[PDB]
């Protein structure tokens, strides 16, 4: 089964406006 | 503002060639020190992380602390239309709703100037801990490109395998098997066209070949290839851009 990178690295948001 | 000149400008012509088709949009940061960038696919199995050094430029310059939002597919067209010995100069205005690239031709009677309207991204931005890994595989980066390419005829996703001696790439489909094995090389003349491995645990893995196939885009960066190996945790794929920085590529594993 393929995993996700997320299954390993925690996952910030952000936010870029332009 | 951002200012930052290439004398060898079919750097950044590569570098974004090694990305447009992995990844549509990104952020560029910008600061004093360089560029950086790091951005998942939409599928969020692999991962890229990009890094270009302040002193890699012919003459650098950040004010500010910036965060572009970039359509890669539009900075490919712009690039595109530079040709390999350009000068390439960005450039962006403290309150830039745009990033200027000009290109410079070396008889200084072409000038080229394109305007990239930048855009709005909510990214999913990752934190990548600096791990010790049991495996170092480094080789031609061309025969890399060619074991993916090939195997990825044979099967879906490609076995590595990593030993003392040296490296073996597997696949499976419907028509059979393949075993591609690289050995340690063992007279040693010029670093690049070498396979050294170096290892402390034997490591196994599986990897869509799929994916490593975008990765080897970024082949004409360098005549090397490092594989980052470590069990049960994404691969990392590295190319260094010389004396400036690297490209690296992450890949989650099959279980």
């Amino acid at each position: 089964r393929q995993t996700s990178m997320t299954d390993f690295y925690h996952s910030k948001r952000r936010l870029i406006f332009s | 503002m951002f200012e930052a000149r290439l004398v060898q400008g079919s750097i950044l012509k590569k570098v974004l060639e090694a990305l447009k088709d992995l990844i549509n949009e990104a952020c560029w940061d910008i600061s004093s020190s360089g560029v950086n960038l790091q951005s998942m696919d939409s599928s969020h199995v692999s991962l890229v992380q990009l890094t270009l050094r302040s002193e890699g430029f012919d003459t650098y310059r950040c004010d500010r602390n910036l965060a572009m939002g970039v359509n890669l597919t539009s900075m490919s067209k712009i690039l595109k239309c530079a040709g390999n010995e350009d000068i390439i100069t960005l450039r962006a205005e403290d309150n830039a709703d745009t990033l200027a690239l000009v290109f410079e031709a070396p008889n200084q009677e072409k000038v080229s100037d394109y305007e990239m309207k930048l855009m709005d991204l909510d990214v999913e931005q990752l934190g990548i801990p600096e791990q010790e890994y049991s495996c170092v595989v480094k080789m031609p980066s061309g025969e890399f490109a060619r074991i993916c390419r090939d195997l990825s005829h044979i099967g879906d996703a490609v076995v590595i395998s990593c030993a003392k001696d040296g490296v073996k790439f597997s696949a499976s489909g419907e028509l059979g098997n393949g075993n591609i094995k690289l050995s340690q090389t063992s007279n040693v003349d010029k670093e690049e066209e070498a396979v050294t491995i170096e290892m402390n645990e034997p490591v196994q893995l599986t990897f869509a070949l799929r994916y490593l196939n975008f990765f080897t885009k970024a082949t004409p960066l360098s005549s090397t290839v490092t594989l980052i190996m470590s069990a049960d945790v994404p691969l990392v794929v590295e190319y260094k851009i010389a004396d400036m920085g690297h490209l690296k590529y992450y890949l989650a594993p099959k279980i």
